[PDB]
DNA sequence: GCGGTATGGCACTGGCCCTCGTTTT
DNA sequence: AAAACGAGGGCCAGTGCCGTAC
């Protein structure tokens, strides 16, 4: 719709007149990303590697090949978690059930003549006792609906499908309601030690690991996860005479950024430098507006910074130079507020701070 | 032609003054000495239309030239001395800008205070300097006050702008300001930042109290101690340079009270505002006394020094002008960055030989450690007090599942958490350092409750006492100690016993691992004690020693460094890199302070020379301003310049990291800077007051006749001479012959002599046993050398001879010693007396070199006043547009435009004959010798340096940078006449 | 070359014995462990902090792997030059701008058939022509201090100027191995060749304001290894002469350290007030500093054990907690850098933790 | 029989004064 | 419960070596 067009000219994706479709955007088919989507995807992706890295007991990360190591690319990215199981098992001892989680780049064919399209995608291979398998199965379920449902603005805007087979005993995916279309986001299966015990034939001894003075091959559960479907989500997710992105602040890529005011004054780009610097100094991502170089409208900014889901506007004007008191503006209120300058980083800090919760 | 040397002159056409007796006892000395080689070199004339003297000689020439130069400053002085005070106001005004005090102390609001002089002393908040902040000074008239913009309270943004007091008066004579350590009150001013001018000039009352009754540095040392016979007369006669001091000096009232919490360096500027009227009042006090003690010393001053060229000197030599831009800032940000990069390299290492030798601890392993065995090795773990109770011990009081149901048990955990933590707070108290880690480890850590800590062990030095220790072997042998001095190196049998027992209890040490080492070492108390290296016992004396000092520690052993003896380890080259890691920040680290704190005001487009606009260059919104040096015009000795930053500026080096602090004073465009640099000053002074004294010529003397003999270009000067023995080229060589003139210490001379040129003792003692016969020879028991034809007699009277000194041949030091007899002036010439201090009269003296030093270094430094009043006579005479001054002593360099480059040069070179006729004048004859009239070298570019070629450190590439290069002169310029219309 | 060992025994690197030197500056290697790949998570955010965050006119790219018309890319430089005209757009024509980006790139080599793939973080700086050679020194200096960093010895990093063939300034970084020096990151200028090539019809499209006036930007490029340099660090690391006393333990830098501190369970057996485990454990995790757990154990052995397993891993600190922890609330503490026992508080030690590492990233 | 004239910095040290715990109404 | 004395760390100035220039 008209989302599609505001990713464009606030660079959240890459230039494009024709592959600019929805069609073209759920196929990996690319032009790629703009600065704003990387950046979205990397906030993403961290919190998906914090929301299993809190996880006990311990889940090792890893990297694997792309292409086919005997000569060709890689579709899924289970193949590599299973390479690295016989070696990761030294390191947890081969104590408990454990799993090897990875963000990836992996690829898949897009049908003149047919392409290849690419997907970021997060994986989670979770090796565990075939008597706790389906238990641990539900529970990675309730734990990843809940992580896609924290960041959301709508719960009822993700669900949670159930299903099986004759391969896969009982798998689950979780799709997303657009709602021009329920998509799948991510997919979580069940599978048996046979996509393992075909690799390693054998003298298959080692791949069983203790769980209490019991050997027992393992069954794997798999994990795997969109992030661009996931970012495509969240975007379509926070689309709301207003057109502003209300992305979440804990995920949103720029969350600030400071203007001047008055007339084209060095003194006003050297405060505005420093509290660039303080900003910065406290993990803060803020867009520098006082550049910059005319400051025309101050409505087509705020428009500008809340197509960008900034979540909150500063301005500089030569007041600050004499009281130290700025122009703060919210973006989920849109309320003018002033408040000294030094007070600014704890009040975005606590502000960030106060949106963890579960 | 003539006369073993002369040039065309009109100086005075009479002249000899042949003197057949004294030229031929000169010829017989040069004969038998013996010179008599003549090479035969005549250097090329020059013919050229002088500038018209004024008569009838040339001391009257520069007297009336130094008289109108400084006539509008005296008589302004004049209307300072017999200025009617006007009482201090009831209070001070709360505004901005200047408040006249006339009338019963009203408040009369003045941007500007028009009078013709005043006293002066400003004020500034160093809490957020550089700015100022409060200002008084009283005139013939009435009384100001200035206050800065820092009224109202908000948050400024300094960037050194045009906020600086404003003082002087617009046009569309004429000032004079006194004050104690005036430059740093012009710094702070807002129209002395400006290219252009300035009509007025400064008067320093520390530099005046100086000329008048000055002292030494080593006076000063001892001044203080009041708190070798005759040495406590002068105690009372002069004082150090405070100013309550020498207010209690020459007023001699009651002493005046400094402020006792020092809030304009202590505290910030809140705390000034709630103590205004106060700091006002103090200021006031200091404006006063230095009022009063300027009116006892300019006359006092006038009569000291009668001749109007050291005034006129000393009223150019305090307007200094130093021109920058942006590329200042660039250069504090990279060299700041450079250095900050090396030392984290050099701390780095030394905390990881810090951290790793800390392991040997456990247990009780240190003993055998030859070079950590001395320090604390601590095991503290303290501590606690019993509150809980009683009598029982609190010292001993692989199941698989899928649990989660217990949602809530993290926050039970973290819970128990918490409630355990806030329960142990109130056992300890203060957290002291930490107690695990050795003591030698905790004082290599800085504090846990310091706001600048860093992790592991810091303060890392280099040059510490603990580290060299750490890991350096020691010349062919393992242990190194401290006690009196470091490890002994650079600045008829004979025996020493031994002995070893134990008593207990002392710290235990080893003797075994060092035989060890040695023989590692040499695997590729006697003896072994002369040239090699070993290390004894215990005892511990010296055994064989050469310094009489120390060196704690070896920094600057390169070459005793990168030749196997001595070395580190561990390990390999190391150590050559870890010296020259110290030897690179060796500048840096003793002077970033007054680099980075160095301020500068930035001038706007537009208070500007329009000229320059129209000039090439902006450049691409670049910013242009400049400092003021803030020297003292004159300190001892002779009335020397004094600056703490730019007079100790290092040179242009490719080793040292802000060895580009001299280049960075760029010239704006439009304008470059032309100066010159003396080829020889005090040498050739030396041999001057030699030959003069000897006879009538120049080279009648053996020492009188090198000096002006050789030239730089394409030759070998007397330096130059020395230096190619050899002998060491040639700074060297300098420090040789000038360290002689001043006495010249046979152990001085011999340590001196085998550092410069490296080699061994013998050869060495012999060369300077055939440089002595110079000084050689001199004068009941006594020296066999007296007037008489022989020592030997019986019973003879003769107490009324034992009154004559001085010694023979080749040199002259008898005149030098002549001036140092005088208890009267001793004024040679110009021709002004110093101190009331280091007069004979009343004194034992028994500071002799001072007061030859003194002698020589005056004649420097009237040299220079002679340059500063030549050079500006014939710069406002004539069409030549920049006269901003910046002298070094010898050197002296004025900032020009590009199109009078040529022609300042040239009043460079008249300037330099003029005085150099000056200085034969003042002793006769007024003829003067050749390859000495003229400089030899006239720098001409954008920024300031040694050699009209420069490369770097920091920047590495120089003209890399917006730079350009230089040009020497030189003979070309001898084509552009002093009169505008050339080429 | 004998460190391979502790590589293996703790998963900083795959357990085939076949890691050759060739295999791994190729980029053949199997494949590198969680302490690995961690290290290298921690050095490529180091990068990311010290190039794109702190100074601006920088923005993150992100270029595709393939071509849309197999081979893949070999440099992310190229499609980092595709999304020039966009990201002119978002900086309003300001030059000189950056755009980078961390991708692993694939590299053909014939083994003396096969394709060895590595992990690189480049930027490319869009530059005027008047300042593309101070910029090139500029980042050189830049570029050889952020590697200078973290290093026991500096003195290992080196630096090359060297010419195109046509003429081409550039500068290249080497890190001295025991076996001579190697390539670790290349610096060049590019003369706005490849620009004027992608774009033949409008120019007007690539003009950037310098300043008074519109030029075409020339193209500066920065390539940094991070798998080279991950080696780098790890061989640096390692320890050389009358030490009389050796332990064996890698040093690595506070901030790229794969694994920052350890708690552990001593005295042990202790049951069941041993939940204040996961009380520090959540809350060190909640500050982001990694924390390794010592609850479920065999050893059961000499703290020496242990103490050198944990030197192995490099881990800044081992906290020990005990059952007199337990009573009071001082558990102990062991430096890796200097090996030795401390008490501290909880809370104190949290703090401790977090100015360690944010003080090891300053001076 | 003595190099001289200046400017600074850093490490080390010991004495002044404060604080805080230990010992004491 | 309450008064007193010794141990620890910071602010202070002095001293010993080194840094540079002219
Ligand atoms: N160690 C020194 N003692 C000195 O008294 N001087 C005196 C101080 S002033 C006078 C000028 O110093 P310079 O470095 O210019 O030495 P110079 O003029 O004799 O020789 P040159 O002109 O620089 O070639 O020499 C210099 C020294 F290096
Ligand atoms: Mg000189």
């Amino acid at each position: 719709e008209a989302l599609l067009e505001i990713c464009q000219r606030r660079h959240f994706l890459s230039g494009s007149k024709q592959q600019l479709s929805r069609d073209s955007l759920l196929s990996g088919c690319h032009p790629g990303f703009g600065p704003l989507g990387v950046e979205l995807r990397k906030n993403l992706a961290a919190e998906w590697w914090t929301s299993v890295v809190v996880f006990r007991e311990q889940v090792f990360p890893v990297d694997a090949l792309h292409h086919k190591p005997g000569p060709k690319l890689r579709e899924n990215l289970l193949h590599g978690a299973l390479e690295h199981y016989v070696n990761c098992l030294d390191l947890v001892n081969k104590r408990l059930p454990y799993g090897l989680a990875q963000i990836g780049v992996c690829f898949h064919p897009v049908f003149g003549v047919k392409s290849i399209g690419e997907k970021t995608e997060a994986s989670l291979v979770w090796f565990t006792p075939p008597r706790t398998s389906n238990q641990w199965l539900d529970f990675w379920l309730r734990h990843r609906l809940q992580w896609w449902r924290k960041f959301a603005m709508s719960p009822s805007n993700f669900s949670s499908s159930d299903c099986q087979d004759e391969e896969g005993r009982k798998g689950n995916k979780l799709y997303y309601n657009f709602p021009w279309g329920k998509e799948l986001i991510e997919t979580l299966w069940n599978l048996g030690d046979h996509e393992l015990l075909h690799m390693y034939p054998g003298n298959v001894s080692k791949l069983h690991g203790r769980d209490g003075r019991k050997n027992v091959v393992p069954c794997v559960l798999s994990v795997n996860g969109d992030l661009d479907r996931g970012m495509l989500a969240y975007l379509y997710d926070s689309f709301q005479h207003r057109k502003v992105l209300k992305l979440h602040p804990c995920l949103a890529p720029i969350k600030v950024a400071l203007d001047v005011g008055r007339g084209p004054t060095l003194e006003l780009r050297q405060v505005c430098q420093g509290l660039f610097n303080e900003l910065l100094e406290n993990g803060i991502s803020v867009w520098p507006g006082y550049l910059e170089t005319m400051q025309s409208s101050l409505e087509q900014l705020y428009s500008k910074y809340d197509e960008m889901s900034i979540l909150f506007t500063v301005l500089v004007t030569e007041t600050t130079l004499e009281n130290g008191l700025i122009h703060l503006r919210s973006r989920d209120t849109t309320m003018k507020e002033m408040m000294h300058i030094s007070k600014l980083k704890d009040f975005l800090i606590k502000y960030i701070s106060s949106a963890k919760n579960v | 032609m003539l006369s073993r040397g002369l040039h065309e002159q009109i100086f005075g056409q009479g002249g000899e003054m042949p003197g057949e007796a004294a030229v031929r006892r000169s010829v017989e000395h040069l004969q038998k000495h013996g010179l008599w080689g003549q090479p035969a070199v005549p250097l090329p004339d020059v013919e050229l239309r002088l500038p018209p003297l004024y008569g009838d000689n040339l001391d009257q020439h520069f007297r009336l030239l130094a008289q109108k130069q400084s006539l509008p400053y005296l008589e302004a002085a004049n209307l300072l001395l017999q200025a009617q005070l006007p009482p201090k106001p009831p209070a001070w005004a709360w505004a901005e800008g200047w408040t006249r005090y006339g009338p019963e102390g009203e408040a009369v609001p003045v941007a500007i205070p028009e009078e013709r002089a005043l006293v002066f002393d400003v004020e500034v908040c160093l809490a957020e300097g550089t700015c100022p902040t409060l200002a008084v000074a009283i005139s013939p008239s009435a009384w100001y006050s200035w206050c800065s913009q820092r009224l109202v309270e908000e948050r400024y943004s300094w960037t050194s702008q045009l906020s600086p007091a404003d003082l002087i008066p617009l046009e569309v004579q004429e000032q004079l300001v006194v004050g104690h350590n005036v430059s740093f009150d012009r710094a702070h001013i807002r129209e002395q930042y400006l290219i252009q001018g300035s009509r007025m000039r400064f008067l320093d009352t520390m530099s005046m109290h100086m000329a008048i009754s000055g002292l030494s540095s080593f006076q000063r040392s001892l001044w203080i101690a009041a708190k070798a016979i005759s040495s406590w007369d002068w105690l009372d006669i002069s004082s150090v340079n405070s100013l309550a001091e020498v207010h209690r000096l020459y007023v001699g009232g009651p002493p005046l009270e400094k402020e006792p919490r020092e809030l304009f360096v202590k505290g910030t500027m809140k705390d000034i505002r709630e103590n205004f009227q106060d700091l006002m009042q103090y200021c006031a006090q200091d404006v006063w006394a230095t009022h009063e003690v300027f009116q006892q010393q300019l006359p006092l001053f006038l009569e000291r020094c009668p001749h109007p060229v050291t005034l006129a000197g000393m009223l150019e030599m305090g307007v200094s002008y130093l021109p920058v831009n942006q590329n200042w800032e660039r250069y504090l940000a990279e060299a700041q960055g450079t250095y900050e990069e090396l030392q984290r390299e050099m701390k780095k290492s030394l905390m990881d030989l810090a951290n790793d030798a800390c392991q040997l601890l456990s247990g009780e392993r240190y003993k055998e450690d030859p070079w950590l065995w001395d320090l604390e090795w601590d095991l503290q773990e303290f501590k606690q007090k019993k509150a809980k109770k009683v009598k029982k011990e609190p010292a001993t009081a692989l199941g698989p599942c899928s649990e989660e149901e217990e949602f809530q048990q993290d926050v039970m955990a973290r819970a128990c958490l918490q409630k355990l933590k806030g329960t142990t707070e109130l056992l300890p108290k203060r957290p002291q350092h930490l107690p695990g880690h050795p003591g030698w480890y905790r004082k290599l850590c800085p504090r846990l409750d310091d706001p600048a800590w860093t992790p592991g062990p810091s303060l890392l030095s280099l040059q510490m006492r603990v580290t060299p220790k750490l890991m350096a072997l020691t010349w062919d042998g393992f242990p190194l100690h401290y006690s009196e001095r470091h490890g002994w190196g650079y600045l008829n049998l004979a025996k020493l016993p031994t002995g070893t027992t134990l008593e207990s209890a002392g710290v235990v040490c080893p003797y075994r691992a060092i035989e060890s080492l040695y023989r590692k070492h040499c695997l590729e108390p006697y003896n072994d004690v002369d040239i090699p290296g070993c290390w004894f016992f215990k005892l511990p004396h010296k055994d064989g020693n050469s310094c009489n000092v120390g060196s704690p520690f070896a920094k600057d052993f390169l070459p005793k460094m990168e030749d196997g003896t001595l070395q580190a380890g561990p390990g390999g080259a190391s150590g050559p890199r870890a010296l020259e890691i110290n030897k690179m920040i060796s500048f840096w680290r003793n002077a970033h302070k007054r680099i980075s704190s160095q301020m500068v005001v930035w001038l706007p487009r537009s208070a500007l020379p329009r000229a320059v606009i129209r000039h090439p260059d902006y450049d691409e919104e670049g910013l242009y301003g400049a400092i003021l040096p803030q020297v003292v015009t004159a300190g001892t000795i002779t009335r020397r310049a004094v600056e703490p930053t730019w007079l100790t500026a290092s040179n242009a080096r490719p080793d040292r990291v802000g060895s580009e602090l001299k280049a960075m004073v760029q010239a704006p465009p439009g304008y470059t800077l032309v100066g010159a640099d003396v080829d020889s000053q005090e040498l050739w002074i030396a041999a001057v007051l030699g030959d003069a004294h000897f006879a009538g010529m120049h080279g009648c003397t053996a020492f009188g006749w090198m000096t002006l003999q050789g030239r730089k270009s394409r030759g070998t000067d007397l330096h130059s001479k020395t230096a190619t023995t050899v002998g060491i080229s040639r700074e060297h060589a300098k420090r040789f012959n000038y360290g002689r003139i001043y006495g010249a210490g046979q152990p001085f001379a011999e340590r001196l002599l085998m550092q410069f040129n490296h080699r061994l003792t013998q050869q060495e003692a012999a060369e300077k046993a055939q440089q002595m016969y110079a000084a050689t020879k001199g004068l009941l028991r006594k020296v066999q050398r007296e007037t008489a034809r022989k020592s030997q007699w019986k019973k003879w009277e003769v107490v009324a001879e034992r009154a004559w000194k001085g010694g023979t041949e080749s040199e002259m030091f008898n005149k030098l010693e002549s001036i140092a007899t005088s208890d009267i002036p001793r004024t040679p010439v110009l021709g002004c007396c110093i101190s009331r201090a280091l007069e004979p009269s009343a004194v034992q003296e028994e500071f002799m070199t001072s007061r030859v030093n003194w002698v020589v270094q005056s004649s420097a430094v009237d040299y220079l006043h002679l340059m500063l009043v030549a050079m500006k006579w014939l710069f406002e005479e004539f069409a030549i547009d920049g006269r901003f001054c910046i002298s070094i002593h010898d050197e002296v360099r004025y900032l020009v435009r590009e199109e009078d480059r040529y022609r300042a040069a040239l009043a460079l070179q008249i300037t330099n004959l003029l005085t150099r006729c000056m200085f034969a004048y003042k002793l006769g004859l007024n003829d003067l010798p050749q390859s000495v009239a003229f400089f030899s070298a006239v720098d001409i570019d954008r920024c300031l340096r040694k050699e009209v070629t420069m490369d770097c450190k920091t920047p590495s590439n120089p003209t890399g940078m917006e730079r350009r290069y230089g040009i020497p002169q030189g003979e070309a310029l001898d084509i552009y006449q002093i009169i505008e219309l050339t080429k």
